[PDB]
DNA sequence: CGCTCTGCTCCTTCTCCCATCCTCTCGATATGAGATCAACTAG
RNA sequence: AUCGAGAGGA
DNA sequence: CTAGTTGATCTCATATCAGGAGAAGGAGCAGAGCG
């Protein structure tokens, strides 16, 4: 689930790259003549300011020029009909599948929603099953660096992938950290207990 | 996003080297963030309260600054490294009741003094006076 | 699809057979049966690549099977043995149309007669 | 037996379509000089 | 006013 | 007749992934049929 953080990070990465590009162009058109340049005039703060403002104001997550390409419906206007409406709106989840599709599978209530997503709250119209709401005690992780975990695993009896020979993989336990196969272990039970 | 993602994005950006001979570096190193504020035409730095942003149709945003180092090398590897501190690069809309909102850690009495509802949960932005919520 | 693959497979097959077959078919002339042959229609060439001598050997096996059946059941007449064996061989030739199938049918008949003899 | 004439299936392209009606909010989206002509505007 | 978007109603 | 005034009009000049379905074309092979 991409919350406000990652979405704004995507937008800001794009905007900062554009800002650097504009600074590059402005500096080039000055250094082509030998004369120095003032980076104060090379920085278009409007780039970041207006990009973030536009994306939050219209809900089109992307550049204003590629509005047709951008996904819409992000950044909706907060509902204030009643307090429960506001609370529900602040805990809303969206599947970008596309309401036009007629396959029932993505709209079905999967078993794994237990305790994570409310099984009752969902719009009854064209978006049934695609717009969801968090269960009361559900939480979404913000992420953390795996470096301490990798250091501990190395300190433990885990063997790096380059060192071990391929013959030792068969009976050992592969260890994945954030999808990276980082080594193997011979005593998975004790390792799980320790972790 | 404010604590880590912005700085990580800025640092991950490759420095730009330009050729016309003289060469430039233009490296960004660290970022600063102020609290939401409004400047009138006189330039007095007043704090923008969320209710004022709602009523005057303002954007509740904070200015973002970054330190920039510029170096120039022409001949004989002479280093002209110069630094521009607190360079303004844009404004970041601030989510209400977050760590960097003016309402952070205010008592119910303080919130009512600001014409804010204590029961208001926050978690949204004010863009041109309009309350905006990001859908996961 | 499957029809396209069936024709392509056939194209792959015939050329391999040609590679595995002689430029010209060394036709081994059909051996004419001896006048003492007790095989009905011994001069027929209905079943390709089948020799009269093979039919004689099969009839000999049938004779042995019939002898076993007789000695187990104590059959009285002997001329019936030869006539019955010849009739069985002729029936097998009339039914089958390929050498291997003919031999398999004859062996099946031999097994049937052996089982009947075992039964008594 | 070379060469042509279909013709047969098959893969590729491409173009079309995807209920009705209704409410609301919200964001974005020059100027004059000279020439020509024609109507006067009178002599 | 136009366009688009979104949220809704039956 | 016959020159002078009055308006309109044109030119020119000045900077700086979780569609699908069907119909039309072309492709390559396969064979038939006749010189």
């Amino acid at each position: 689930l991409d919350l406000a953080g990652p979405l704004l990070a995507f937008l800001f990465r794009g905007m900062f790259k554009n800002l650097l590009k504009e600074v590059r162009i402005y500096a080039q058109k000055f250094i082509d003549r030998g004369k120095d340049f003032n980076l104060e005039l090379a920085i278009k703060t409007r780039i970041i300011s207006d990009g973030l403002k536009y994306s939050l104001a219209t809900g089109n997550w992307g550049d204003q020029k590629k509005a047709h390409q951008a996904r819409a419906g992000v950044s909706q206007v907060l509902n204030r009909l009643t307090f429960a409406s506001t609370l529900s709106h602040l805990r809303r989840l969206n599947s970008p599948i596309g309401r036009d599709g007629k396959l029932a599978k993505p709209r079905q209530l999967h078993n794994t929603l237990w305790g994570m997503v409310c099984p009752a709250e969902t719009p009854e119209g064209h978006a049934v099953g695609l717009v969801k709401n968090l269960a009361l005690m559900a939480y979404i992780s913000v992420g953390s660096q795996p470096s301490p975990i990798l250091e501990f695993l190395e300190e433990w009896s885990m063997e790096n992938l380059e060192e071990i020979s391929p013959a030792a993989i068969a009976d050992a336990t592969k260890i994945f950290v954030n999808g990276c196969w980082v080594g193997i272990h011979k005593d998975p039970e004790q390792l799980m207990n320790t972790l | 996003f404010i604590q880590m993602s912005v700085q990580r994005i800025v640092e991950d950006a490759p420095p730009i080297d330009l050729q016309a001979p003289p060469r430039y570096l233009l490296k960004f190193e660290q970022i600063y963030l102020s609290k939401p504020t409004h400047w009138e035409r006189d330039g007095a730095p007043s704090p923008m309260m969320p209710n004022e942003a709602r009523l005057r149709n303002l954007t509740y945003s904070a200015p973002l600054y970054v330190d920039i180092t510029k170096t120039v090398i022409k001949e004989g590897e002479e280093q002209l490294q110069t630094q521009h501190q607190k360079t303004f690069i844009g404004k970041i809309p601030i989510m209400l009741r977050s760590t960097y909102c003016l309402l952070n850690g205010l008592t119910d009495r303080d919130l009512c003094e600001l014409n804010e509802c204590p029961l208001d949960p926050g978690g949204y932005f004010i863009i041109n006076g309009s309350e905006k919520v990001l859908i996961a | 699809r499957d029809e396209a693959h069936k024709r392509e497979w056939n194209l792959f097959y015939q050329k391999q057979m040609q590679l595995r077959k002689g430029k010209d078919p060394k036709i081994e002339e059909f051996v004419p049966p001896d006048e003492n042959c007790p095989l009905k229609e011994a001069s027929s060439r209905r079943i390709p690549r089948l020799t009269v001598k093979a039919r004689e050997h099969c009839l000999r096996l049938l004779e042995e099977a019939l002898s076993s059946n007789r000695q187990s059941t104590r059959t009285a007449d002997e001329a019936d043995l030869r006539a019955k064996a010849v009739e069985l061989e002729h029936e097998t030739f009339r039914n089958a149309k390929v050498a291997n199938l003919y031999k398999a049918s004859v062996l099946k008949k031999v097994a049937d007669i052996h089982r009947a003899s075992k039964d008594g």
